[PDB]
RNA sequence: UAAUGCGAUAAUACGCAUGACGGUUCAUUUUUGCCGUGUGUGGUCACGGUAAAACUUAAGAAUCGUCCA
């Protein structure tokens, strides 16, 4: 019962590693050509930012997950992006990824699974 | 808060016993050493006054309550032997890990086992079939035939009168059977050999 | 193609098929401008930006043997025909594909229309030069 | 040449491809001790004419006997050959048997017309491929091996040869 | 010394014409394409010389031998292209007739490491307590794997069985290890020789 | 209904079976130190000494000293920066475990290397090295002025300005300047200390 | 793809750490056999296929072991 594939110009991707969570937004013109990444934010950047001002425990923390979502929201707003489609895979079910997605929806970004 | 929230054995294993085992049995990697994973407590119908292989759950509530007092965590009914039988079980079980596992071991060894008449040592470990992960594990099995030695079943004796016996299993991960015996000795549990 | 998550979803989500490789092989197998014209005529309806970009480099390769004589007539005819596809796909090229288009058409000493060059330059003018990183 | 259409070259449903047994070149496995089946087979299953691979050699012994032609041998023939070899070589000889009759064959009694279904099992057979090695010997000398070869040759319908390990 | 002739680039189907003439196709592996021009070399060797080598050494015994190959022109026998030092690897032989089809050889300098399956030989088998009693020595592994240098390849392994009784087993650990070679694999404690009385229960 | 398993026996290698027919010569401490210093890129420095047999206390000191020279002399990209961070993190941790086995020269070099490198200092590596060298007998018996010069320069950069230690170093530094040994480092240390005294 | 991977509190701040040896798992179409179609007095014929089955020597990658020759 796999559903047919649907092409979308803007998609949101997550890469969950042992140490960090990476989020990217990529624009596509056709499935046969490479995309262009427009946003590239990971918990590594948030950790370097918050640690200077507010001490955090580690990159994989609730404070950094919310910070990553906030930074993603600013970049999309500046580039006039308001709706994205999430690419579902094994890493999409990680607890850290799910926290980031929830924060993005509350901030105002419309994320669609289908 | 006048509550028991710590674990004596937990401190002993990691801060005292672990280094001694390393000296006795050198290994290339730090994590390569004896470890106690879990302890399982089981009560079956054959260890109770009831004489039947399959019994209703309402008849096993008392034994489930007994395990809760002994362990401090709720127990669960065993799965039915077949799909046809649904409301009947064949015993109760409970599994412990971490601090709760260590506390149970401390109380059992220090107070209950010495007061059991026919105790000489725990049997030798048995090696199980490795699972999909390819890890070899050894199990040490023994039983407690006098459950009325705990100081907790005295508040309502008439309720806990039918409690007779219990079975205990311990799972150990180690490189060889000799290492398992070394860990058991460190736990102050004499081994029958 | 693979479904394993990774650090570069941009270059991992690309769809590669056997049919595309079949056409690319035919272009490379062509040994003369006359042969290459027939290959493109057969595949008129099945040409994509990747095929157009590779064809321009093929003209550069084919003219290397004609070291002495000027650009042959069939090469000029091919260059004009390809430019019709460049205009159609002007907004559907990658930075790598645009890179090899200009080299191919420049090697035949051909001049691209100023309006088309402006559109193709948007690859490096848009997105504040992000696409430059993708280029090797 | 391969007999298929253009849609088949691209979207064939035969994902798991197995070479048919009649033309597969893989050597047959060593005989086992499983009981004979009671399921009727088709006549092709008892015949196979493709030659053996060009790397076949002796596996256990120093001497052996091979078949230069294809054939279909019955269970009765194998028993007679086994007794002849055992008697000819010695009691103190090492023998490997690489063949066994396992494919059932049916037959109908006299006075029965054509039709009304397939018959019942009558005996068992085994296919032999050209160049296949049938028996191996050890703890014997070369002259003894030649005597065994000459003893059994009149009892078989196919030409036989000698194989030596070196 | 073996004589080989150069060939043209042809299809598989043209090989039978060489055998009919009296030559066997051969391939020599293990060259550097940058400095030699090919990674492999295709030639043909006369059948008369090929059969003599197999008979003298054996199908598997010859794989532990070093041979010299001289490449000459087929039309002019006096034109010598060069010389090569090689060792046989494998032989393709018809099952029905036992005729050579294809020879695989490896370029084997004197300073290269090669994996060789060396045959096992027995010495003083007649004079043994087990044989006298009525037993026999059974060989379970005719060939054993070794890693040898080009300059030192053991023609065979000599195992002495003069002091073996019934039920005596010789394992890989007990095999001699000549100078310049080492045993391959990890499956030690494997039976190689066994002095017994069983005859397979046939 | 519970099956049991038998662990296969181990396979001990037979004796007199060489582990390799290749030529792998033995390496001593001196050869390893020379190999570590003769490195041009962070990748070569990373692979100059690996394994618990070669990655000893002396190797860790050499890596830190050479890393400082390469960092000062060259500019690196993101990938090489990550390699440098890995080198620093591993070398210090090894030093924190085998510090007591270090020699006088190694400790002097370690202080100098730590001062130059910009990464966060490990737990108390500098303080521990100072304590071992605080007996005041090792600096006096340090025949090689290089070790004394490195120690004096390192402390000046770190701003320790220990009254007792500096008082001992002053006459040694002046003697080295008179003898023309390690003039650059000795002059640098003396100038920095003189500036501190003025301030 | 070192913002990697793995872990026996398993969580990730801490532990192992990217080299080197050893053992496992993955080019003249390697070139022979074999198979398919056409033709055929049953083979002194032609072309193609084997990423369907047997068969060569490498080089690399992924684990694993290891005070390292």
């Amino acid at each position: 019962p796999l559903k047919p594939l649907v092409f979308r110009p803007l998609k949101l991707f997550f890469w969950a590693t042992n140490r960090h969570v990476h989020a990217k937004v990529v624009r596509f013109s056709s499935p046969f050509n490479e995309g262009v990444p427009v946003v590239d934010i990971s918990t590594f950047d948030a950790f370097n930012k918050l640690k200077g001002s507010a001490p955090v425990v580690a990159p994989r923390s609730l404070e950094c997950y919310k910070e990553v979502a906030k930074m993603v929201k600013e970049e999309t707003a500046r580039q006039n992006i308001n709706e994205v489609t999430l690419h579902l895979n094994s890493h999409a079910s990680d607890r850290g990824v799910r926290e980031v997605v929830r924060e993005l929806k509350n901030l105002g970004l419309l994320v669609k699974k289908v | 808060s006048s509550l028991h929230l710590t674990s004596r054995y937990h401190h002993m294993f990691y801060n005292v016993l672990y280094r001694e085992m390393m000296l006795k049995a050198p290994k290339t990697k730090v994590e390569q050493g004896p470890h106690l994973e879990s302890i399982t407590l089981t009560i079956k119908t054959t260890d109770t006054r009831l004489d039947k292989d399959i019994v209703d759950k309402w008849e096993l509530l008392l034994f489930s309550l007994a395990l809760e007092h002994i362990t401090g965590e709720p127990a669960a009914f065993l799965p039915p032997p077949n799909r046809h039988v649904a409301n009947k079980s064949a015993g109760v079980t409970v599994t412990l890990k971490g601090e709760k596992m260590f506390n149970f071991l401390e109380k059992l060894v220090y107070t209950i086992l010495p007061n059991q008449t026919g105790f000489e040592g725990v049997p030798q470990p048995k090696t199980l079939v490795p699972g999909p992960d390819g890890v070899v594990k050894r199990v040490v099995d023994f039983g407690v035939t006098n459950l009325l030695l705990y100081p907790d079943f005295e508040e309502h004796f008439g309720v806990f009168e039918p409690i007779r016996s219990m079975q205990v299993r311990m799972m150990i991960r180690s490189d060889s059977d000799e290492s398992c015996n070394m860990l058991v000795s460190g736990l102050l549990v004499p081994q029958l050999e | 193609n693979t479904g394993v998550p990774g650090p570069r979803p941009e270059v991992a989500q690309k769809l590669s098929t056997e049919y595309q490789g079949h056409i690319l092989r035919m272009i490379s197998l062509a040994e003369s401008a006359s042969e290459l014209d027939e290959v493109l005529w057969s595949s008129k309806k099945h040409l994509r930006p990747v095929h157009i970009a590779r064809s321009c480099l093929k003209l550069e390769y084919l003219r290397t043997k004609e070291k002495g004589r000027e650009v042959s007539e069939p090469i000029k005819n091919l260059a004009s025909e390809l430019e019709n596809y460049v205009e159609l796909y002007s907004t559907k090229f990658t930075i790598g594909q645009v890179s090899q288009l200009v080299r191919g058409l420049s090697s035949i000493r051909r001049n691209i229309q100023p309006d088309l060059l402006l559109k193709l330059a948007a690859v490096v003018v848009a997105d504040d030069g992000r696409q430059v990183q993708l280029a090797n | 040449f391969r007999r298929r259409t253009w849609p088949a070259v691209c979207g064939s449903l035969h994902i798991w491809k197995k070479m048919p047994w009649r033309i597969d070149q893989a050597p047959p496995p060593m005989p086992d001790s499983k009981p004979l089946t009671r399921l009727r087979a088709k006549r092709y299953e008892g015949i196979k004419k493709v030659v053996m691979p060009n790397s076949t050699q002796l596996q256990f012994g120093l001497y052996g006997i091979r078949s230069m032609e294809s054939a279909r041998l019955k269970d009765n023939t194998l028993e007679a050959i086994r007794r002849t070899i055992r008697r000819k070589i010695k009691k103190t000889g090492r023998l490997w048997i690489m063949i066994r009759a396992t494919v059932p064959m049916t037959k109908k009694p006299l006075g029965i017309r054509m039709g009304k279904g397939k018959g019942s099992i009558d005996h068992y057979v085994t296919p032999i491929r050209p160049g296949q090695i049938l028996y191996e010997f050890d703890r014997i000398s070369r002259p003894i091996a030649l005597q065994a070869l000459r003893a059994i040759q009149p009892k078989l319908p196919c030409r036989l040869g000698l194989v030596e390990w070196s | 010394e073996l004589t080989a002739y150069a060939r043209t680039k042809t299809k598989k189907s043209r090989a039978k014409y060489l055998r009919e003439d009296g030559n066997i196709p051969t391939v020599i592996h293990g060259f550097d394409k940058a400095t030699c021009g090919f990674h492999n070399l295709n030639l043909c060797i006369p059948e008369k010389e090929a059969n003599a080598m197999v008979r003298k050494y054996g199908r598997n015994g010859c794989a532990a031998r070093v041979v010299k190959v001289k490449v000459v022109d087929h039309a002019n026998p006096e034109k010598v292209f060069g010389y090569l030092r090689t060792r046989p690897c494998s032989l393709a032989i018809t099952a029905t007739s036992l005729k050579l089809e294809l020879m695989h050889l490896q370029y084997c300098p004197q300073d290269r490491l090669v994996d060789v399956r060396v045959p096992i030989r027995l010495i003083n088998d007649d004079v043994a307590p087990g044989v006298k009693k009525g037993g026999w020595i059974s060989v379970k592994q005719r060939l054993v794997g070794y890693q040898c240098r080009g300059n030192s390849i053991p023609p065979h392994i000599e195992v002495d069985a003069k002091h073996l009784r019934l039920d005596d087993k010789v394992l890989k650990r007990d095999l001699p290890i000549p100078k310049g070679t080492r045993l391959l694999g990890c499956d030690f404690d494997a039976v190689v020789l066994h002095c017994t009385t069983d005859v397979g229960k046939e | 209904i519970e099956e049991y398993y038998v662990v296969p026996p181990a396979c001990p290698p037979p004796p007199h079976n060489p582990k390799t027919l290749k030529y792998v010569p033995k390496l001593n401490r001196t050869q390893i130190i020379a190999r570590v210093y003769e490195a041009k890129t962070p990748t070569e420095l990373e692979n100059s000494a690996l394994g618990k047999k070669f990655f000893s206390e002396f190797a860790a000191v050499a890596k830190l000293v050479r890393l400082s020279q390469l960092r000062r002399a060259n500019v690196y990209n993101s990938r090489d920066d990550a390699m440098c961070v890995s080198i620093y993190n591993t070398s210090v941790r090894v030093a924190d475990k085998l510090l007591h086995l270090s020699s006088d020269e190694e400790l002097c070099g370690l202080i100098w290397a730590l001062s130059q490198l910009p990464y966060p200092e490990y737990e108390n590596l500098v303080d521990r090295s100072l304590q071992i060298l605080l007996e005041e007998d090792k600096p006096l018996k340090t025949g090689s002025s290089l070790a004394v010069s490195r120690a004096a320069a390192g402390l000046a950069s770190l701003g320790r300005w220990d009254a007792s230690t500096w008082e001992v170093l002053v006459p040694l530094l002046r003697k080295n300047v008179q003898e023309g040994k390690e003039v650059e480092l000795s002059n640098l240390a003396l100038g920095l200390y003189d500036a501190r005294e003025t301030v």
